[PDB]
């Protein structure tokens, strides 16, 4: 319901409901190449792509928030498992990150690293390809 | 509809927080129902003094002619010990004796009270405030209500709101009085831009330009239509109550130049709202109500009292820190940061030269500092 | 008629919904000494697992047969030496050592 | 309803030509119209009507 | 609960609000000015150069990815050697600016920098992009002189403000060397000038100074700042032995 | 609350108890003892003094409230009457008495003046003749935002 105005949810929380397909579409696809599909249920993963897109089109107001507080908000039951694989997203995209010179530089760290999915998306091929020359297994 | 349901007996809501809602004005009746309360003049006396004593009380209350309880009197007054408390096995001299302790160690001199000596000289305007005529003088068992505002948002912002006014009035004025006699800085704001012309008077204070103001007592607004100009703000929320149904009933709306404080059926210590000039608020408190002493002033038209003018921190100017600010930069050219604060001295060489002309693009406004009713 | 017996309810928005595909058998934990006293009662008792689950009312029958597979698929070297050591059958002073380590729990509960 | 108050009013939406009163080009196209017959954004037509 | 009654998780807001905001009425949400911490230095120190060095690597990345995708797709190998060594070119650039020192990539106070985009993301909405434009233009840089004045400068500076006029400070200060900003050299000029404060007192001026009592005092105390507010030259320090 | 007063009035109650009887004799004898009235002058006369009073007789005449034996009634009843008459400063703090305990001191005086205790009763009519109260819905004033 995060796509509608509705008096429910405060109109900061209000997104393009066209970019944010387009970026859980981009997060799934770093996840799906990344090895975070097989095994695993898709729903879970999925809540995870599409919580931290919302979170980095407007990191200002939403970066506070968390998974659950999003999943309240939405109406819909978050996936136990949910916490696990954004947790190894957020790895993921922080490994990433450490390639880039001036991510790298900036020293992030797992929550302030939402906000630079778009550079990261942006040039996923080669950040996973390095991530990848230095795979994913369970814990 | 006539007085909202209340007892003039209050009896508290939350014990010692705050009070169920009451007819304020039964109790100018009430309590002078209940005691006679005459005396209201001060006429105490600068033999046949004692015989007035006897003739008095001999009837009333004690049936002895002697004049045997004249012991209290000279055992109170002739016994009565220019003393230090010392030489004596008591706690309120040992708490003074700390507190002198205290003020021996770092306190050098007593003329630190400033702050106190405020609120002392404001009670001061109550006392010995005798009447300009015969009809002038308040009457007996007048009642006196107090009220807190807390207007600013200058005061400690990690911090709750404490730092502000508190005032005093009558039940027997009018409650355009309480609204006209209610200061508060945002009405000298000035609206349009000065950096086309600093030397531009101001031609109108928002005080005439907005002069709406109500107030909300148990859903009832009371609007003000003294003058054409004011607009009945209570439209919009009546409108957005109605629509939808939020549990709040309906309010009832009336005129100010018509209603008096006694029909005033509120809470004592909750924090009601009151609002004037659009959207200013202002949290408002009832604390205490009370009848007219013989130590009040007694002039009514001169009883809206600010008894307590909080402190307040004028800004200085950010260039030469040696005098107050005037005027709030925008989009300026040199201003560290926007919200620069210049003077009229350091204004105007800041961005006009010798003729006064325009230099730079910049933005600017009067800014009235709140110091100016401090 | 119910005079107000009854809270209302929200429950499912009729929508997508979570594929769970689990139930989660709420099992007891076990302790330190609790194992002790179940390795002592298995070695006075073999591997009969009705008596066990009679003599052990903090504890049901599935979870006792869970913790003895798992402590031979984990501790069999344990589970051999209790085997190999005998002591008289013990109904009395097992319900005994019972209320011990029921009193013990309590104490641990209290700290 | 006193002069100056529809004076106060009237000068936030109309602007005075030749003595006469217009209506200002923001308030007949409000900013996220545009023109019913180009389609060009209203800041346009503000500037053109003014 | 502080701000208004109304304050549920989505207040309202009044059309009146509208009207008050439009005339600039700024008078108290907007005077909320706070200071600077270490921690937000070390941020808009990162903010800026991540942001000019993802300027400068922006274009070489997309020209690396477009040659990837070339080298994928052409198939003759004479193209694909020169694609192969057109990257090894654009390697090296990619190298020698992730290993170029901290000091040429901050370009200057007025450079090309994205504001909005260091305030959104970096600071994440807690200053604004005014607020730290301003402050990397003229409080925080490399290139201003953080070294106090050594009492041989002011007589330059008042000559030359004596001579064009106390117009513009600014030629003034760029006219005079100090590569300073003008706010920093005027709060010294300021305080060493001798008009500030004022002399023997005159007797109208008195009136004055007994109708702002009359008007404003309070008790034993006389709050000074109001004369200095009203009467102009005189400061706080002294102005206490005109009522001693 | 001044957490000095709160055992100074606890202290001077002993003294109370103390007391034999009701009459005001006894109030007379302690005075030439428990010059409770010394911080009253003290060394400096400020708002410090001031709040000092004011706290003194609210939490004095708190002790006047109805579960308190008749012993301390008249105790307190007493002592503020004294305070009260005491008070030389520049201002006349009058004691802040509450609408409901408007109630208890009708019985109270009742029996004192059916008990036929004359100085009982003419102590209250000496307070009344000086209006020595300050009429107020509730007996001190609070605010929520602590």
């Amino acid at each position: 319901k995060l796509f509608q105005a509705s008096p429910s949810v405060p109109a900061k929380y209000v997104e393009d409901k066209e970019k944010m397909l387009s970026r859980t579409m981009q997060l799934v696809e770093l996840a799906n190449e990344t090895w975070l599909v097989t095994g695993r249920h898709p729903l879970p993963v999925i809540t995870a792509a599409t919580f931290l897109a919302w979170q980095s089109l407007q990191p200002a107001d939403r970066l506070s928030c968390s998974l659950a507080r999003f999943c309240k908000l939405a109406n819909v039951d978050l996936p136990y498992p949910a916490s696990s694989r954004l947790q190894e997203l957020l790895a993921v995209l922080l490994r990433m990150a450490e390639q880039l010179a001036w991510l790298r530089v900036l020293r992030l760290d797992k929550r302030s690293v939402v906000k630079h999915i778009g550079d990261l998306l942006q040039h996923r091929q080669s950040l996973v390809r390095s991530a990848f020359r230095d795979l994913l297994l369970p814990p | 509809v006539s007085g909202s349901g209340g007892c003039n007996f209050p009896e508290y809501e939350l014990p010692e927080l705050n009070t169920r809602a009451f007819h304020v004005g039964a109790f100018g009746e009430l309590w002078r129902g209940r005691l006679r309360g005459a005396g209201d003049l001060s006429l105490r006396e600068p033999a046949a003094d004692s015989d007035r004593e006897d003739a008095a009380v001999a009837r009333d209350l004690d049936c002895s002619l002697e004049a045997a309880a004249e012991l209290r009197a000279v055992c109170g007054l002739d016994k009565l010990k220019e003393v230090i408390p010392e030489n004596t096995d008591l706690v309120t001299l040992g708490v003074r004796k700390r507190f002198l302790e205290h003020r021996e160690e770092t306190i050098t001199i007593d003329r630190a009270c400033r702050q106190e000596t405020f609120v002392y000289e404001m009670e001061s305007h109550a006392i010995g405030k005798k009447p300009e005529n015969s009809a002038d003088m308040i009457e007996e068992g007048e009642l006196i209500l107090s009220v807190n505002i807390l207007y600013p948002v200058i005061f400690h912002k990690h911090k709750e709101h404490k730092p502000y006014q508190t005032m005093l009035v009558l039940g027997s004025q009018k409650l355009t009085q309480l609204r006209d006699s209610i200061r508060c800085v945002s009405d000298l704001q000035i609206g349009g831009e000065f950096s086309n012309t600093p030397d531009q008077a101001p031609e109108h204070i928002s005080k005439d330009l907005y002069k709406s103001a109500f107030f909300y007592f148990e859903g009832t607004f009371y609007n003000d239509k003294r003058y054409p100009e004011c607009r009945d703000l209570s439209r919009t929320i009546i409108e957005w109550s109605e629509s939808h149904d939020r549990g709040y009933g309906k309010f009832q709306t009336a005129r100010m130049e018509d209603f008096t404080f006694n029909d005033l059926c509120i809470k004592l210590g909750f924090p009601y709202l009151y609002c004037h000039q659009g959207d200013c608020e202002h949290v408002i408190v009832i604390t205490d109500i009370r009848l007219v002493h013989h130590d009040d002033c007694l002039d009514r038209t001169l009883y809206p009292l600010l008894i307590k003018k909080h402190w307040l921190w004028t800004r200085k100017c950010f260039v030469c820190k040696m005098y107050t600010a005037r005027w709030v930069t925008n989009n300026d050219s040199f201003a560290p940061e926007d919200p620069c604060f210049f003077c009229d001295v350091c204004f105007r060489m800041l961005h006009y030269d010798s003729e006064g002309n325009k230099l730079g693009e910049f933005l600017a406004y009067p800014y009235v500092d709140p110091g100016t009713f401090n | 008629c119910v005079v107000e017996e009854n809270d209302p309810i929200f429950e499912r928005g009729s929508t997508t919904t979570y594929s769970s595909f689990r139930k989660n058998y709420y099992s007891k934990p076990w302790s330190n000494k609790e194992t002790d006293m179940f390795f002592l009662a298995i070695s006075m008792v073999g591997t009969d697992f009705s008596m066990i689950g009679q003599l052990f009312p903090h504890r049901a029958r599935i979870e006792i047969k869970n913790k003895f597979k798992r402590e031979e698929k984990t501790n069999g070297w344990r589970i051999d030496k209790a085997f190999q050591e005998k002591r008289p059958f013990d109904f009395d002073f097992f319900a005994h050592l019972l209320q011990k380590v029921l009193a013990e729990e309590e104490k641990r509960k209290q700290k | 309803i006193d002069s100056v108050a529809v004076l106060r009013g009237i000068q936030k939406v109309a602007m005075l030509v030749q003595g006469n009163w217009v209506v200002k080009s923001d308030i007949l196209y409000p900013k996220d119209s545009s023109s019913p017959h180009s389609g060009v954004p209203a800041e346009v037509l503000c500037r053109g009507r003014d | 609960y502080f701000k208004d009654k109304v304050t549920g998780v989505g207040p309202p807001a009044n059309e009146d609000t509208r009207e008050k905001a439009a005339q600039g009425i700024k008078a108290f949400e907007e005077l909320l000015v706070t200071k600077w911490k270490n921690w937000e230095k070390a941020l808009l120190r990162k903010s800026v150069v991540s942001d000019r060095l993802q300027r400068l690597l922006q274009p070489k990345l997309l020209k690396l990815e477009y040659l990837h995708q070339k080298q994928s797709k052409v198939s003759s190998e004479l193209e694909r050697q020169a694609l192969e060594k057109q990257g090894r070119e654009a390697e090296k650039e990619i190298q020698d600016i992730n290993q170029l020192p901290e000091e040429a990539l901050l370009g200057n106070r007025l450079d090309s920098h994205d504001w909005e985009k260091i305030s959104n993301i970096n600071f994440e909405g807690s200053r604004s992009a005014e607020e730290i434009r301003k402050f990397w233009q003229n409080s925080e840089h490399p290139s201003i002189n953080k070294q106090e004045w050594s009492r041989e400068e002011e007589e330059r500076l008042q000559a030359i403000a004596a001579a064009h006029g106390h117009l513009e400070w600014q030629k003034i200060a760029e006219e005079l060397g100090t590569s300073r900003s003008a706010f920093q050299c005027l709060q010294k000029f300021q305080q060493h000038n001798k008009a500030l404060k004022r002399k023997e007192w005159t007797e109208e001026e008195d009136r004055m100074l007994t109708q702002l009592v009359q008007e404003m005092r309070v008790g034993s105390h006389i709050p000074y700042r109001r004369i200095v507010y009203y009467m102009e030259g005189r400061d706080s320090m002294q102005l206490i032995y005109r009522w001693t | 609350t001044p957490p000095g007063l709160q055992t100074d009035c606890e202290a001077l109650l002993s003294r109370f108890q103390e007391t034999d009887s009701v009459r005001f004799e006894d109030f007379t004898e302690l005075w030439r003892n428990m010059k409770f009235g010394t911080i009253f002058c003290g060394r400096m006369r400020n708002l410090e003094k001031n709040m000092f009073t004011k706290e003194a007789l609210a939490l004095a005449w708190r002790y006047f409230l109805p579960p308190y034996t008749f012993q301390i009634r008249v105790g307190a009843l007493y002592l503020l009457y004294g305070l009260y008459n005491t008070q030389l400063c520049q201002p006349k703090q009058k004691i802040r008495v509450a609408l409901k305990d408007w109630d208890e001191v009708l019985k109270f005086q009742q029996d004192l003046v059916n008990a036929q205790h004359f100085d009982a009763a003419y102590i209250f009519r000496k307070l009344r003749l000086d209006r020595a109260f300050h009429f107020t819905a509730m007996p001190k004033l609070l605010s929520y935002r602590m």
